[PDB]
């Protein structure tokens, strides 16, 4: 389990993760992949904190698409990502609550 | 066998790295060897050497060396000041693509003084810059809502070297002091505030 | 002026004899770039080198009496102690060592020194040693608790010899900054800071009878009683190598090693040099070492030792010079 | 089993205890107050094996800069420096090759310095490699790397 | 004429140069004995400072209004000197006396090149190459010896 | 050259004549 | 590159840490004297 | 550099900079008149005469440092802190010729 | 604490086949462990050109690539895989192919060999 991320997702650790999810309520947004189709998520501090993780990865996105070689492909797809982002962000706004 | 466009490469290679490191400059080309690089800079690449012909005053020099020491070659090409072959021959008479693309490489290498080190250093202050420019970019964008920037993240207890002052050295209270400059200061500022507006 | 200089002429200078070369002892395999004298008999004198060893001599044999072998880098300076049976030696490696002289053998390697230390000089009247190394820094050690108890910040660069005198001006530094400090330990700060010279002072002496410090740059030799902490007098040391021992006789015979080898001696406060000698070196060795580099006379004062860059120790026995000034 | 008679053992051990007393008073202590208030600048000592070499020739160099600034006037010679220290160590070079080190620009004066400190450095190799070789004979904790490093200096000593 | 007083004539002039029976004395035994004590006592007492300081083991007035000072005995588990936490302090030169700095008073030779080493180019900065006869006796002599007697073993 | 010249002594010393044992100074008090 | 050469060393005084070096320790608490 | 905001963001950056720079090589000279010239550009009259008086804190005997912050205090019409400067200059090297001159 | 340690801290309450059930349960769910491109550090056996900005990355030089399952293997059972790169200067995604019919690579859309 050489480079961490073997280490991170290690049966103990995931083990370890499940312990504290039920007991306290300790989850890890950034671990998890957050969901693709929402209103399968009654709970709201769920929903607020996928918004959070939502948010983050779009700043992300937009952090890294000005930089100098911009004629680059990858800047041109993150474009269309970074769009599709913003889509996921605002359906996260739906109006249950 | 030595081409020719190979043998300036190698020239080339040596006033780069070094008459002593065979090594890079045999990589450099693909085909020969280290080992046999340094030899056929030897034989014929160096300056110091006299590959040409001389009088025949050297040449009986050259040959009753040879009567006195019997073939020890490299000896006598010493004593000359001459290569050792080329006095020796003396003493018995009395594709296209590869060169292109090794040729690119071999510019390529010769004149980038880089490597990961220095490559790496450069982008990452380029990509540092271009960061920086973009938060501007934002700020801009975002500037009818107040907007203050990021600074950056201290690692150890440092100095934002904006406010504080750093580690000030006195202006040396000295006898004709006057009190003008403290005004002169104030005035200087002034003109900040309206270019700050 | 010409009231200074008809005033020089005026004056003479007293018939110091001249040296001559007596013995040589090439025993050390290094530059013998420190060398120290009993102060309590003069039997022996020992002198650390290059070689990382430090050996005792014995005068009268000129007899390599004994090794020791307490450093690892070359040792710089050296200093045996009158009013203890100490040896205190420094070397490069950073160790302030003390040898103990009833074994032989080391006792207390002072730690604190961050980088080669220079030169020591045991305090003649405490129990107390002073070291200072390219550190930039003089601490003085209390030898009991060896532990640097105060430390003088002054000086900008490397400093040299650091001798220590009785009175308040208890450290006289002299560093790579040209400056040569007088210092009060107790106030934890300089008294007065002689900047007269030019270049890197990589050398000063105290006078025994006279309470005065002489100090060489690369060439004058400045010369000054420390009361004060003011100038006494400028030897004629005009066109002499660059200075790297600048020991002081008993009779008021200053000597100056150069990196030349050219052994120039002086008349102390006069300012007169009365004589030169020529280095040797021995056949195999070239004519660019032979180098005075550390030296100092016994106690009495009739020999001067010089260790010398050939990898020898020669030591010296005994009609004046013209004056001529500017 | 069943061979009680503990004391003696017991004895033994109290004793070791007595030992580790001051030791732990030291180590463990000494890591508590790290934990509180850790150290501020540290003095590495080069009475070690490793980093010895690399000392002395920093040493070297700084002695040879000396010299040098003692030996003639200069207008921004913190410049001059760094050639210099260049020119000593391509002299070293040379002397380690036996190439006479011959540059028709460096002055007599600084020449024979620099000639004159390699020569030092010589002498405190060449012996060095000597006593490490007579260690090897014997069998006295030669490191790996340093009897590669003095086969290889006392190959090129027999070159010479 | 400040910078007159700041920086005087007689710190250039030797005071011996002029009076050579001058002698500095060398200093009386009692004064020695008592800087000795002076320093003794002060290098003593900081001694027994840095002693205490080291973690192992082994009355005043304000204005008019006097006030007794304590030390109270700590618990001897918590952290001897709770201040200190090893941190780096920059210090200000603080000099604000002036240092006067005092001095006295072929070009081309003393200049030094700039060398190129054969075996090391840290920028990898190329540059345009910059990088007896007489044999004694024996070797004529040797070689007639050798010749000859061939001949003479031929013949 | 000189210094082997004229009537003045080179000494070459290898070995430490005195023990490396023995004592350089030696502090006696009372028999 | 960074592999670098040098101008100066220094030396700065800040607080003492308190630590109990083992060399530090104590040891020839009795200085010896001379005769006289 | 459109707002003030963005100036101060370079010019700190750049001051860190130069910070970092003198850092290693504090007896360097070059850089600290470099430091000095950026300051006076600036307009903040105090951090230059500052990063000046550093600058000779560590090498008093370095002529030109000294030359290059009179021109500065003179630059800007400073006239009488000019002279102070000058003046200290003179006491602390007399034999230097270049300094009366001024 | 150490590298070579011998048994890690289990809770008092560990079945270890119940807690692997939980682990796979929360596999599905998990970011890393369900994707493709895992990490990989790799010397670069090719010698080859980057077809973008030319850059001459020699042999042996040492990458943290993206190793990935080609899921059409060669043959029947024995795999195959790309072994994603990025020049140094510009950074382009070179990847390479291990087609072992002849004992060595194939690239796929990066650059060239030569």
């Amino acid at each position: 389990m050489s480079r961490n991320v073997d280490k991170a997702n290690s049966v103990l650790v995931r083990f370890q993760e499940q312990q504290a999810e039920s007991a306290g309520g300790y989850k890890d947004y950034s671990r998890y992949q957050r969901p693709r189709n929402v209103s399968k998520v009654k709970s709201i501090k769920e929903a607020n904190e996928w918004k959070r993780q939502v948010s983050k990865e779009i700043k992300q996105k937009s952090t890294r698409i000005y930089d100098p070689s911009l004629n680059e492909m990858q800047i041109a797809e993150l474009n269309d990502e970074l769009n599709n982002l913003f889509k996921e962000w605002k359906r996260w706004q739906w109006h249950i609550d | 066998v030595w081409t020719n466009v190979e043998d300036q490469i190698l020239k080339a290679a040596v006033q780069k790295y070094g008459t002593h490191q065979w090594s890079k400059v045999a990589s450099l080309l693909q085909k020969k060897t280290a080992r046999q690089s340094e030899l056929r800079w030897n034989e014929y690449l160096n300056p110091k050497l006299n590959f040409t012909e001389f009088s025949k005053e050297e040449d009986a020099q050259l040959l009753d060396l040879a009567r006195e020491l019997p073939n020890q070659w490299r000896t006598i090409a010493d004593m000359m000041a001459r290569p050792a072959q080329v006095c020796v021959e003396r003493y018995n008479r009395l594709l296209e693509d590869e060169e292109k693309e090794m040729l690119a490489e071999a510019r390529a290498r010769l004149l980038n003084t880089q490597g990961k080190k220095a490559t790496r250093k450069i982008r990452e202050r380029m990509l540092e810059e271009s960061k920086r420019i973009a938060e501007l970019q934002k700020r801009r964008e975002l500037k009818q809502a107040g907007i203050n920037v990021a600074i950056k993240k201290p690692k150890k207890k440092y100095g934002t070297d904006i406010d504080y002052n750093e580690d000030i050295v006195y202006e040396q209270a000295p006898m004709p002091g006057i009190y003008d400059t403290s005004t002169e200061d104030r005035q200087i500022k002034k003109k900040f505030e309206q270019f700050e507006r | 002026i010409v009231n200074r200089y008809e005033k020089l002429l005026s004056q003479r200078p007293e018939w110091h004899a001249p040296w001559k070369l007596s013995r040589v002892i090439n025993g050390h395999l290094g530059w013998v770039r420190c060398v120290a004298i009993d102060p309590v008999d003069n039997e022996w004198f020992i002198t650390g080198s290059n070689d990382t060893t430090m050996k005792v001599w014995d005068l009268a044999t000129g007899k390599l009496k004994t090794t020791l072998a307490g450093h690892v880098m070359t040792v710089r300076d050296v200093a045996v102690s009158d009013r203890h049976p100490y040896l205190f030696s420094v070397s490069e490696d950073k160790t302030v060592k003390c040898w103990d002289l009833e074994k032989n053998q080391i006792i207390r390697d002072y730690y604190g020194h961050l980088s080669g230390v220079r030169t020591v000089s045991i305090h003649p009247t405490l129990d107390l040693i002073a070291t200072a190394g390219r550190d930039s820094v003089i601490k003085l050690w209390d030898m009991r608790t060896r532990i640097p108890v105060i430390t003088l910040v002054g000086h900008k660069g490397p400093i040299n010899q650091v001798q220590c005198t009785p009175v308040d001006p208890q450290v006289v530094s002299s560093s790579t900054d040209a400056t040569v400090r007088l210092w009060d330990v107790v106030a934890g700060k300089t008294m007065k800071v002689l900047t007269h010279h030019k270049r890197s002072v990589r050398a000063t002496a105290l006078h025994p009878k006279e309470f005065s410090v002489a100090s060489a740059c690369t060439d004058d030799i400045r010369s000054w009683g420390l009361a004060e902490g003011s100038l006494l007098t400028n030897f004629e040391s005009e066109k002499t190598g660059i200075i790297n021992t600048l020991s002081i006789n008993q009779d008021d015979v200053l000597f100056a090693g150069g990196d030349n080898g050219v052994l120039s001696f002086y008349d102390y406060k006069s300012g007169h040099k009365y004589q030169s000698l020529a280095t040797r070196e021995m056949v195999g060795s070239l004519e660019g070492e032979r180098s005075v580099l550390c030296s100092t006379f016994d106690k009495t004062g009739l020999r001067l030792i010089t260790g010398e860059a050939d990898k020898s120790i020669k030591i010296w026995k005994q009609p004046g010079l013209a004056w001529n000034p500017n | 089993p069943g061979c009680g008679f503990w004391q003696p053992a017991w004895r033994v051990w109290l004793n070791f205890l007595r030992g580790t007393i001051p030791l732990l008073e030291r180590y463990i202590g000494n890591l508590i107050t790290r934990q509180f208030e850790g150290r501020s600048n540290e003095i590495v000592k080069t009475t070690t094996k490793q980093r010895l070499d690399a000392y002395y020739d920093l040493e070297l160099r700084n002695s040879v800069m000396d010299d040098i600034l003692e030996m003639m006037p200069e207008s921004i010679r913190q410049k001059k420096a760094r050639t210099i220290l260049q020119h000593l160590s391509e002299a070293w070079r040379c002397w380690k090759a036996n190439i006479p080190w011959d540059v028709p620009g460096m002055p007599a004066p600084i020449k024979k310095i620099i000639e004159r400190y390699i020569k030092s450095k010589a002498d405190a190799w060449v012996s060095a490699a000597h006593y490490n070789r007579e260690r090897i004979k014997r069998g006295a904790h030669v490191e790996k790397t340093m009897v590669k490093k003095n086969l290889g200096r006392l190959t090129r000593l027999w070159i010479k | 004429d400040q910078i007159a007083k700041n920086v005087k004539l007689d710190d250039f002039i030797p005071k011996r140069q002029s009076n050579f029976e001058l002698s500095v004395p060398l200093p009386t035994k009692a004064e020695i004995q008592e800087c000795t004590a002076r320093t003794k006592s002060y290098i003593q007492r900081l001694v027994n400072a840095k002693l205490a300081n080291s973690n192992n083991r082994a009355l005043l007035l304000n204005n008019s209004h006097h006030i007794e000072v304590v030390s109270k005995q700590m618990d001897p588990l918590l952290p001897r000197f709770v201040g200190k936490k090893a941190r780096k302090v920059v210090a200000p030169t603080e000099n604000d006396e002036v240092v006067p700095v005092l001095h006295m008073d072929d070009p081309n030779e003393w200049k030094i090149p700039a060398a190129v080493s054969n075996w090391k180019n840290p920028n990898g900065y190329t540059v345009a190459l910059e990088r007896n006869n007489t044999i004694n006796d024996g070797f004529m002599k040797l070689s007639e010896a050798l010749e000859n007697a061939d001949k003479k073993a031929r013949q | 050259g000189k210094e082997v010249e004229v009537l003045m002594e080179t000494k070459n010393t290898q070995s430490p004549q005195t023990p490396l044992v023995e004592p350089v100074t030696e502090r006696t008090k009372l028999q | 590159p960074q592999l670098e050469a040098r101008s100066g060393a220094k030396a700065a005084a800040y607080t003492p840490t308190g630590i109990e070096h083992a060399r530090l320790l104590p040891g020839h608490t009795t200085l010896k004297y001379r005769k006289f | 550099i459109l707002d003030l905001e963005e100036l101060r963001e370079y010019q700190r950056r750049k001051r860190t900079e130069y910070e970092g720079y003198l850092k290693r090589n504090r007896l360097d000279m070059g850089q600290w008149i470099r430091y000095a010239q950026f300051e006076i550009e600036q307009h903040d009259m105090r951090r230059a005469r500052s990063i000046f008086e550093r600058a000779l804190l560590v090498d008093s005997s370095f002529i030109p440092l000294w030359i290059r912050y009179i021109d500065a205090e003179l630059k800007v019409k400073c006239i009488n802190h000019a002279r102070n400067l000058m003046n200290r200059a003179i006491s602390t090297l007399p034999r230097v010729d270049k300094l009366w001159y001024k | 604490s150490e590298r070579k340690a011998i048994n890690k801290y289990y809770p008092p309450d560990y079945n270890p086949l119940e807690a692997e059930k939980l682990s796979r349960k929360m596999a599905k769910k998990l970011k890393t462990m369900n994707k493709s491109h895992a990490s990989i550090r790799l010397m670069t056996p090719f010698s080859m050109r980057c077809l973008e900005c030319n850059e001459y990355i020699p042999k042996s030089r040492k990458f943290n690539g993206k190793k990935e399952l080609l899921k059409e293997k060669y043959l029947d059972s024995i795999k195959i895989y790309r072994l994603t790169i990025s020049c140094p200067r510009c950074a382009n995604s070179i990847a390479f192919r291990t087609d072992p019919g002849n004992s060595d690579y194939v690239m796929e859309v990066g650059g060239v060999r030569n």
